[PDB]
RNA sequence: UAAGGUGAUAUGAACCGUUAUAACCGGCGAUUUCCGAAUGGGGAAACCCAGUGUGUUUCGACACACUAUCAUUAACUGAAUCCAUAGGUUAAUGAGGCGAACCGGGGGAACUGAAACAUCUAAGUACCCCGAGGAAAAGAAAUCAACCGAGAUUCCCCCAGUAGCGGCGAGCGAACGGGGAGCAGCCCAGAGCCUGAAUCAGUGUGUGUGUUAGUGGAAGCGUCUGGAAAGGCGCGCGAUACAGGGUGACAGCCCCGUACACAAAAAUGCACAUGCUGUGAGCUCGAUGAGUAGGGCGGGACACGUGGUAUCCUGUCUGAAUAUGGGGGGACCAUCCUCCAAGGCUAAAUACUCCUGACUGACCGAUAGUGAACCAGUACCGUGAGGGAAAGGCGAAAAGAAC
RNA sequence: AGGACCGAACCGACUAAUGUUGAAAAAUUAGCGGAUGACUUGUGGCUGGGGGUGAAAGGCCAAUCAAACCGGGAGAUAGCU
RNA sequence: CGAAGGUGUGCUGUGAGGCAUGCUGGAGGUAUCAGAAGUGCGAAUGCUGACAUAAGUAACGAUAAAGCGGGUGAAAAGCCCGCUCGCCGGAAGACCAAGGGUUCCUGUCCAACGUUAAUCGGGGCAGGGUGAGUCGACCCCUAAGGCGAGGCCGAAAGGCGUAGUCGAUGGGAAACAGGUUAAUAUUCCUGUACUUGGUGUUACUGCGAAGGGGGGACGGAGAAGGCUAUGUUGGCCGGGCG
RNA sequence: UACGGUGCUGAAGCAACAAAUGCCCUGCUUCCAGGAAAAGCCUCUAAGCAUCAGGUAACAUCAAAUCGUACCCCAAACCG
């Protein structure tokens, strides 16, 4: 159990996904930005 | 046993390493796995027998 | 060689049994003996289904240190230590303190 | 490989350096030329790999003398 | 959805496998730094 | 032929089961753990040899080792082999 | 060596042994499946399939041995072609692969610094590759010095952050000379005289010493607290032994040891001596390293970035003199001094620690010290290269809790 | 006959809603396009990092792509927090 | 006759601090004066472990659906048996390949695992279980492609490649019906078969290749024709007359 | 009948019609986009061997080794 919480808390420390924060997380922040411009 | 062994001829370690290997321990193999053989013992001390037999068939024959 | 061995009779120097003679039973190869009716623990074991049960508390003897005996001398009565002398070829036990060959 | 079979010549390396001094790596080549030998001994072609100055050792040598030497060195022609 | 493992043994001995590793330079080295590391197991054989 | 020193090793000991049980009481067969590099000529010419009795024929499956654990550590048994030998129509063991 | 043993978790059962053929320790042997350079062919490692020869008193099937490639040498064969070479077959010898660092060589970055950056730096570093040894490399002046002299190479302390080199920026940075460690010189290019003359190398033997098992090894009791004494108190003894560890709390005298004195059937390392084989001393005379030195062009190494740049190395084109000669002495010339290139060998001082032994620490003590005190490069993660944990402590003794 | 027509398997993914600490690190449900072809699919193979491959989007190259991943130079450098 | 540590109290110094002592603890501590520092943490979206918070809150993973009786049990919505009800039925049935690797079957246990309970389980423990001349692999042959003696090439490592040698996803010999185990079956048993090699005898006889020829040997689409699997209905047979 | 089943016995076992995307069919027709290889298999001989060896046919006899075989396999067992 200890072993599969270390690697299941490594799961999005190398991500890429912009649209979803930290990796995963849905927002709108796409609009956001864009609409300050 | 061992220059008991020592003092005899090729033919007969041949002979003590077939009854070795016959008599002793075979019957032995099938007579502790069939629940028998009280004294297990025995077992180890064949297979020694026959390595000693071996050895000294490999000394005495050739190098 | 070893000083204290299978058949003989100690006395005991530390804790419980100082002072009580007894020989000793066996001598165990972690550096200790088991001297007959001296370090006597109170064992309580379980009746196992299989082969005899005889439950209850049986008293059994524990294995005290070799440091802790000494041999007996009996010439003088009291503990004495072992040296090794050779005597024709045979490495012997000695008293020391008279100088005794066992 | 690029080895001149009488004299040994490997390529070695270098820079291109420019008028700013820009230093680059290359390589300088011999001049190999692959060059068929009569030798009178022998009466026989033995085609070399030679540099364009090993002809000239050759010349000066004689090729009988250099082939003594390619066969005492292990060099097979 | 396909994800990117789909096995196969003959692909997986074919292409990490030892006969694989040790036919070429740099695949022994990777076999000399498995076993100076120390390691349970070198290749994926089985 | 086969040499007498090989043919001893072969033989590793009677199986004990039920379906053993069946094929002995049933199909004259008599089930056995033999060498695991132990072929069908060597187990036939073994049990000819070596309980003196008429073989018929020998059926070799290679039966795999469990993988057991003591407390939290793990381990496969070991792999054995097993024959089916059918024995003739004269025959005690 | 031995009175106890049959490795651990891990108890049992069945036994072996007690004065010597139990067990344990060491020397030398024997066996040493399969994979792996893997080597008979193949292959998805630990598997599949052979060929050849020898033998097998049921030789309708078994057992054993050999069969890889390459290099070198030899034998027998052998084309286009006559001779012959290429090639082919067989035999003998050697190699191949792994390994932590040190060493030599072939290649060789960039981030960075220059408060940007390109010359420069980082740096001939990282890394890749080849090769070798217990060390390697270098080495016996075509070297310095300076009108006095020194005398091979290597390493250390100065010289000296000096002279210099330097977008004269950032930076790089000597030598001469001095003090030490260590010290060793030789051979071929070549004939005669003369022989085994020193020399080493390979081996036998003998001696000495060391390694691989070991042996002996001093000297204490009473009483109080206490679960227990080695502690307190009192009185003794050892010490070429009060290094250390254990023992129910802190032991010189309880145990193992320590100081000290001894021990090897056998296998070995080193050092002398000696037998044989190979090898050559020494004398006279002669020779005394040519596509080489030097040059032109391009590049590199020298602290030295082409600059007034000596010197070394060479990719390319050339090209001498050869002891009435030639190289160097920091452009270059003359005078003077010094040395003999274009062949080679050479111990010691030196560098390093996969590995073994002993000892030591104002090093750590379980989030520290190795990633790893514990069956850790494990579990686990990743196709893979690779990444990579956590987790020690009952008690003096299991007496580990009968009922 | 047909890069023919309608339409299942099969390949795809146009719209909407849900879901958005999901049942799911891209799906479900209801409709939707192709469906004998420049189709689709199984098994094996080949191409590799300034390189591949690209009916071209800077797409894809192991949930990573205006230059993969691992290890190293490496404690890069950080007049900044 | 009780150290360090832990936890209280009392006294004390300007402070960091110091001193004494009760209880826990159970074996170490160290004055003074010097010496050396991994020498003092509340912050670094610090690192590691522990424990809160929201909170007994959202959720408990297809809206195919359950109801009752009986059994076992300490306990039954969930397990077993029975009767009903619903769902899939070109699949939510059956058989494999790949992949996994004992999950298979039986007995036994309910700690943890199972998003609940569990007597149940793909969970724990033990035992059992996989039978081949004909199925598949191995094997013979090859495709793409790999490797490659020599060889050509390349600073080295190495690239390419001839002979060759490997490489299926392709070509190559042969078994079917019935029965059986808790668990295997074209493998076991019953019946009836077939294939390829070795050896021996007998009769006839020209055999012989990393060589020649044939064959293997192979496209898309379409169209019918002849069949069969299979199904439907009648006949037959057994049973029912509700 | 350890109610789980276990043995024994066992009638008819036909015809018509419909009918595949399976078989004849690796066929047939057609079309361009023109559709693997090598062995087994059958044949021909060369070098050689030639009253031998080998080939063919019948009969008999021996051999056919080794490894896989459970179980899931559109899934609670594979990849997620």
């Amino acid at each position: 159990m200890d072993i599969n919480w270390r690697h299941n808390q490594s799961t999005f420390y190398h991500f890429t996904s912009d649209h979803r924060i930290s990796g995963w997380k849905e927002t709108n922040a796409m609009y956001v930005a864009l609409n300050s411009q | 046993m061992k220059a008991k062994e020592l003092r005899e001829k090729s033919v007969e370690e041949l002979n003590t390493e077939l009854l070795n290997l016959l008599r002793e321990q075979f019957n032995l193999r099938m007579q502790a796995a069939s629940g028998q053989l009280q004294q297990s013992h025995l077992l180890k001390q064949v297979r020694r027998d026959v390595a000693r037999v071996k050895t000294l068939l490999n000394e005495k024959a050739g190098a | 060689a070893a000083k204290i061995r299978r058949d003989d009779e100690v006395i005991v120097l530390t804790g419980k049994d100082k002072g009580k003679r007894g020989k000793v039973k066996n001598v165990l190869s972690s550096g200790k003996v088991i001297v007959e009716g001296i370090n006597l623990v109170k064992k309580h074991q379980k009746p196992v289904p299989a082969l005899n049960q005889p439950g209850g508390i049986v008293e059994k003897e524990a294995a005290i240190q070799v440091s802790n005996v000494a041999i007996f001398n009996a010439a003088t009565g009291k503990a004495d230590r072992v040296g090794f002398r050779f005597e024709d070829g045979k490495k012997v036990r000695f008293f020391k303190s008279n100088s005794e060959t066992i | 490989s690029r080895v001149c079979q009488v004299t040994g010549k490997r390529p070695v390396t270098g820079n291109n350096r420019s008028h700013a001094l820009n230093a680059t790596k290359r390589r300088f080549l011999p001049n190999l030329h692959s060059h068929r030998f009569w030798v009178e001994s022998e009466k026989r072609f033995v085609t070399l790999r030679v540099s364009a100055k090993g002809m000239r050792v050759i010349d000066k040598k004689g090729i009988d003398t250099v082939l003594a030497e390619l066969r005492a060195r292990g060099e097979k022609y | 959805m396909k994800r990117t493992f789909q096995p196969s043994v003959l692909k997986r001995n074919r292409s990490h496998g030892f006969r694989a590793r040790m036919a070429t330079k740099n695949g022994r080295q990777v076999l000399a730094r498995r076993r100076a590391k120390g390691r349970a197991r070198l290749t994926v054989s089985k | 032929m086969i040499r007498e020193e090989r043919l001893l090793k072969v033989l590793r000991a009677p199986h004990v089961s039920e379906k053993a049980s069946t094929a002995m009481e049933k199909s004259n067969t008599i089930v056995l753990k033999v060498a695991k590099d132990a072929t069908k000529a060597e187990i036939k010419a073994a049990v000819q040899k070596l309980f003196e009795v008429e073989v018929e024929v020998v059926n070799t499956l290679v039966v795999k080792g469990k993988v057991k654990r003591h407390g939290q550590r793990i381990g496969r048994r070991s792999d054995w082999k097993k024959a089916y030998v059918t024995l003739k129509e004269g025959q005690n063991l």
